[PDB]
């Protein structure tokens, strides 16, 4: 005796992929497309709901890949390129004697360059660090990416420091929070909200150590795809952050000149005093009682009776080897092996880093920048909320991986999904259209 | 189980008004619908009134569709009858009770699940 | 409550916040693919509530009995032991079928009125 | 039949597939424009249909006489020996003249409805 | 008159030429995005329309009685000698407090007419 | 044949300071301009 | 056979065939290829 009933409106949804909306509160990170955010957004906790969320099929992640590098190229367009460079450089050593881990690391370079006027050449001295100049075989020097790309010079008067971007659902769909405390990753939140807008994310870029995020809220979570496969990658999130104070301590200046109609090449100058190598302090302290919450962690998959040992990054380039990082505008790349260095059995670290004014971000190829050097001495502290592991009997080795910059925006939107609202349904009642 | 317990007047005079209440305990009273019946000293019972469970819809007998107002409110558990005119063939025990309507996404009723006391109105 | 706070409550609960999600369905180039998408959604849905003779309700009655193949729960488990998102789980293979008896049912009903408007 | 498949049948007998066409009205730049056009199109004519009270029909009686003139055929004729497509030509010089006056007939409705309700 | 030309009459006069200005609501990037938004007003205030029982109409009554504080003048003055924009201006602060009560009446009619619709 | 409607007994107030017709219209403007210069000779050799 | 109109000799006239025919097309010298590098990433391949 029951007739179908027609409902509109209806709170059901299913998954689904769709275009997300940029919000915000010159930066390379700025976005004049970017709505003005909601300065009172608003949570709505969904009680007695429990959805499964999977933080390894979130597209959530392609989405915001794609747009931080379509912004970086965005910013990097409107910008001089630096074809005048690929030029026979004649390099000595800047500083022929220097007993610190800096000998030999920076030429002092001499080359023809143009000028404004196609009749006229000039002659430019300038230096640059070991790290982006290549042996042709004073001695006959090239760029490093004369042999595969062009150079693009960043503007100077663009920031890289990151800006929280928040990730807002169009009409029709929603975005559920897990919020389950120790979530690892994948399967059912039981303390699910719906949002409109993600938390601010900051691109933060970063390898090996993932800086600048978010703690977890009681313990350290690790999380992988599967965590006996050990081509995958292992997410560590941090309960506690570990203070990393990066510095340049050199006084460095910098010099510029035309090279076209409009167009200047910046470049590094004379060293305002010695020349010192750049590098970061992390206390050994905290960085053991870290590491051993990690291995306690560790053992809950690999064994109570299983030795944890950590090693340096074997194989590769230096953007893989290194912590790479963007501090004050130059580009660091610390050694690392300091922190890796250990085997678990049931004042401060100094690592050395690495200055390159040459880079291929987002491991393309055939797209290479050139950062301008920054005037002064340079110094900050981040905080390390994260790390990336990689996996290589009785003995487990775990190496700091990385590279692959998905996986660092994975451990910001591990925690969100995104649904498509399905209004009509139908349902039996005892009521018959006269 | 349920108890519905009915007040009211005693003796008013034709062309009057008179109004009687009902007091329910032991279920959910927003979840049911209700009505009144009523049974003159010396005859059978009839249908008087129904109010739905949220109390937007009543429905009367044609014999007091000017007369009697019927409503409830839910906060109080109380379901009310107000009467107008009251002429001699309205004496009457009146008894209030549970059921008697559905409202679509609960089964049928048409039945008088819970029966009260009864109050007497003697014109 | 807001946007979806229903979605965890009983189908009968649930059917008294439907102007809230009803709301929130409407609230450079992959942008405006996806707000052209959402209309598109949007003005079929309300197309096949034309169809079916619902055009402007959110509760809308019919014609068409309950097959009980479909679902054979009583009126009780469905609108006070159940969700939302388990009924649509649990009937989701007949989804079609409804739809399609509820156009026939329409057509029907057009005819049958304008048969009725042309006695004199 | 499927999309069209009456196009070649009579009036009556086409007129019991209005809801095959009416869901296949829905079903970089360019794309987007005739996406868009394709919007606006279909929501001309629903405004249209809800100016003359046929909001939530596909076959919608009004109270606008014949005026013979647009076409003295008899109803045997047109229903049975005639197409949609020979009836469209047929009267196309008379559709503004037709749509003017369902909107003013509409109008005087609303305002008699209007007038009614305010009776106590 | 044409389009808004009883913009500066009375607004009983003006409430005749309602199907002037609702015709004309209707009539690269950001020219897409301007025919997006119009497109995205109109559907929201169909919506609207449809939330408060008003899908087809043009000119519709409902059950929600005219609180007083709103505003305390007579059907002549309001009628007779003001204009739509001088109105419009007048209670613009209440605008959201009506649009509430009209949400909530319907939603009750609507549960109404079902258990209505459920006595056998 | 473009239609002009008169509307009586209004009194439009109006603020050709505050008029963003005039910011569209100068985008608009350097925009066309832009567009055709583009494919057009590009006089590096000159500047010798 | 089709034209667009078949008595002006200004207009193609656009012949279909019921049946194919086949055309059997070679380049018959082995040919070798050489690449150079022109630039930072350009490469030039030619004719060796
Ligand atoms: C993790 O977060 C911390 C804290 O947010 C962050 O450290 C901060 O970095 C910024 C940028 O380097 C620091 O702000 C700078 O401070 C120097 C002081 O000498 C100023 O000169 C800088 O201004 C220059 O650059 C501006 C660029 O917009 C110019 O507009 C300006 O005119 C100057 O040229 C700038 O104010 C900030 O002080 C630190 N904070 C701390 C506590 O050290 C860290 O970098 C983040 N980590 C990562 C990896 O992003
Ligand atoms: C790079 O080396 C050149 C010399 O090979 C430096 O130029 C000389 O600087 C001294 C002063 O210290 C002058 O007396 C010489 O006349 C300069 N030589 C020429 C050819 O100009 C140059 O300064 C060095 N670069 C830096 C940054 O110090
Ligand atoms: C610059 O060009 C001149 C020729 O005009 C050449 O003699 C000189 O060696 C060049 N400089 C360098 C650093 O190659
Ligand atoms: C030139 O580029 C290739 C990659 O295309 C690289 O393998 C090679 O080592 C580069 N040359 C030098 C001298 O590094
Ligand atoms: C889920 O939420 C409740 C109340 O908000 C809380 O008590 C409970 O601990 C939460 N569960 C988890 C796993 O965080
Ligand atoms: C680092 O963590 C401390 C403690 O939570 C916090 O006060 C500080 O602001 C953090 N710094 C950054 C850059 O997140
Ligand atoms: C982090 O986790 C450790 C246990 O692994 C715990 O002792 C410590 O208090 C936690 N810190 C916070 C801030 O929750
Ligand atoms: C994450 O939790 C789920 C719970 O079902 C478990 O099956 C999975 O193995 C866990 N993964 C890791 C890496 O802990
Ligand atoms: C994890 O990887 C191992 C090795 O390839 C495989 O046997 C296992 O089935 C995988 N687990 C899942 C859940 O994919
Ligand atoms: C980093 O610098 C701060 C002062 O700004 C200091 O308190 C902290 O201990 C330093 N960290 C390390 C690891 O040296
Ligand atoms: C600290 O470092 C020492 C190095 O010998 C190691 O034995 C110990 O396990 C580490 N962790 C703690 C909590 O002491
Ligand atoms: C490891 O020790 C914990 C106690 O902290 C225990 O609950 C767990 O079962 C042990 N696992 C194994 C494999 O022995
Ligand atoms: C880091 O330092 C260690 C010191 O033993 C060295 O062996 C390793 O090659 C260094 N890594 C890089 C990338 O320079
Ligand atoms: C690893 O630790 C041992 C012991 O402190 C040390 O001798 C060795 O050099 C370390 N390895 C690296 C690469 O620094
Ligand atoms: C670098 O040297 C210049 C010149 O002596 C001086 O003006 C400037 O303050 C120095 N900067 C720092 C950070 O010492
Ligand atoms: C969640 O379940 C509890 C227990 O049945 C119920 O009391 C509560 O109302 C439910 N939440 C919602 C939003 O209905
Ligand atoms: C219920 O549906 C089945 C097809 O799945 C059909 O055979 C059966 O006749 C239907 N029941 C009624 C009463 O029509
Ligand atoms: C609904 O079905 C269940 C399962 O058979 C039964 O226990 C329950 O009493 C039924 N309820 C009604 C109202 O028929
Ligand atoms: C729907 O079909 C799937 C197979 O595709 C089956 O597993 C599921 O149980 C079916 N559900 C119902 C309600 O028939
Ligand atoms: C086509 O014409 C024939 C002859 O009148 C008729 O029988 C047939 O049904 C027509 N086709 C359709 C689709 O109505
Ligand atoms: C039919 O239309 C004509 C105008 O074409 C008009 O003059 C005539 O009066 C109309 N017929 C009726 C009955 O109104
Ligand atoms: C329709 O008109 C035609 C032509 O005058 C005539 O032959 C036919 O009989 C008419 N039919 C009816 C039903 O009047
Ligand atoms: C419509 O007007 C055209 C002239 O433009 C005329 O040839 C045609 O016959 C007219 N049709 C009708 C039905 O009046
Ligand atoms: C303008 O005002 C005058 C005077 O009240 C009135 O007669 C006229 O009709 C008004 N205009 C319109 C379009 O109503
Ligand atoms: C009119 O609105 C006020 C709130 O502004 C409210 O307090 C008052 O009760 C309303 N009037 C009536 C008759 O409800
Ligand atoms: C309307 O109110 C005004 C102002 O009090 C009064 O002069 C006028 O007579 C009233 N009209 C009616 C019809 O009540
Ligand atoms: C509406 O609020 C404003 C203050 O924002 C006030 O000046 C105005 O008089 C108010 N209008 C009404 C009709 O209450
Ligand atoms: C194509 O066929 C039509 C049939 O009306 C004829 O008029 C025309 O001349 C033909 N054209 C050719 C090129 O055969
Ligand atoms: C074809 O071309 C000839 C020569 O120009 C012309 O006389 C004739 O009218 C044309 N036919 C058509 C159908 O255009």
């Amino acid at each position: 005796n029951l007739w179908v009933t027609v409902y509109y409106g209806v709170p059901v949804w299913k998954d689904a992929e769709t275009t997300l909306f940029c919000a915000s509160d010159h930066n390379v990170w700025a976005t004049h497309a970017c709505v003005p955010t909601d300065p009172n957004p608003q949570e709505i906790h969904l009680e007695n709901v429990t959805e499964e969320f999977n933080m390894w099929k979130n597209n959530m992640v392609e989405q915001m890949h794609e747009d931080i590098i379509s912004l970086w190229d965005q910013s990097l367009k409107p910008c001089v390129k630096l074809t005048p460079l690929c030029v026979t450089l004649q390099c000595t050593n800047y500083a022929p004697k220097l007993r610190s881990m800096m000998r030999g690391e920076i030429k002092n370079c001499s080359f023809n360059m143009t000028t404004e006027l196609r009749d006229k050449k000039q002659k430019v001295y300038s230096l640059f660090y070991r790290l982006d100049v290549v042996q042709i075989n004073n001695k006959e020097y090239r760029l490093i990416n004369c042999n595969t790309s062009a150079i693009t010079q960043a503007c100077p008067k663009v920031s890289f420091e990151p800006i929280p971007i928040h990730y807002c659902a169009p009409a029709g769909f929603a975005i559920l929070k897990c919020k389950d405390k120790k979530f690892n990753g994948t399967g059912p939140c039981q303390n699910v909200s719906t949002v409109q807008c993600t938390h601010g994310i900051k691109p933060v870029v970063s390898t090996q150590l993932l800086l600048n995020g978010s703690l977890a809220e009681e313990e350290v979570i690790i999380r992988s795809e599967n965590i006996t496969n050990n081509a995958k990658n292992i997410l560590v999130q941090l309960n506690t952050s570990v203070q990393i104070n990066c510095t340049r301590p050199s006084n460095n200046t910098v010099k510029s000149i035309r090279i076209g109609p409009g167009q200047a090449f910046y470049y590094f100058g004379d060293v305002l005093g010695h020349v010192r190598m750049a590098h970061c302090n992390i206390s050994k302290a905290t960085w053991n009682e870290t590491l051993g919450k990690v291995v306690k962690q560790l053992r809950k998959h690999f064994g109570n009776n299983t030795i944890i040992r950590f090693a340096q990054s074997s194989g590769g380039d230096l953007e893989v080897t290194t912590h790479s990082f963007n501090c004050g505008g130059e580009f660091f790349y610390c050694n690392t092996s300091g922190l890796f260095n250990s085997t678990w059995i049931s004042d401060s670290l100094i690592l050395p880093c690495w200055i390159k004014q040459i880079i291929n971000m987002w491991q393309r190829i055939g797209q290479a920048m050139y950062a301008p050097p920054i005037q002064g001495v340079i110094r900050c502290v981040s905080n390390i909320t994260g790390l990336i592991l990689t996996r290589d009997s009785t003995t487990e080795t775990f190496r700091p991986g990385g590279g692959d910059m998905r996986d660092n925006w994975r451990s910001e939107l591990y925690k969100y999904k995104v649904v498509k609202i399905e209004p009509l349904g139908v349902a039996p009642t005892r009521c018959k259209r006269r | 189980e349920v108890q519905l317990v009915e007040t009211g007047g005693g003796l008013v005079q034709p062309g009057g008004s008179l109004k009687l209440s009902c007091r329910a305990s032991g279920y959910t009273f927003s979840s049911f619908a209700m009505s009144w019946v009523r049974q003159a000293p010396g005859k059978g019972l009839e249908w008087v009134s129904l109010i739905n469970d949220r109390g937007g819809l009543t429905f009367y007998v044609d014999s007091v569709k000017g007369r009697f107002t019927i409503s409830r409110d839910n906060s109080k558990n109380t379901l009310s009858l107000q009467m107008h005119s009251l002429r001699d063939g309205d004496t009457a025990v009146y008894y209030c009770a549970t059921g008697g309507m559905s409202s679509a996404l609960q089964s049928s009723k048409y039945y008088f699940d819970f029966w009260g006391q009864g109050a007497l109105v003697t014109v | 409550d807001g946007f979806l706070g229903a979605a965890g409550s009983t189908m009968g609960a649930a059917s008294m916040t439907l102007t809230v999600q009803a709301r929130n369905l409407l609230s450079g180039i992959k942008q405006l693919q996806a707000r052209v998408l959402a209309v598109e959604h949007y003005l079929r849905d309300q197309q096949l509530l034309g169809i079916w003779g619902c055009s402007g309700k959110l509760i809308c009655c019919t014609n068409v009995p309950w097959n009980s193949s479909w679902s054979n729960r009583n009126l009780s488990e469905i609108w006070d032991n159940m969700t939302w998102l388990q009924w649509d789980k649990e009937i989701s293979n007949y989804t079609q079928i409804i739809y399609g008896l509820l156009e026939e049912s329409q057509n029907q009903q057009e005819k049958n009125e304008q048969d009725l408007l042309a006695l004199d």
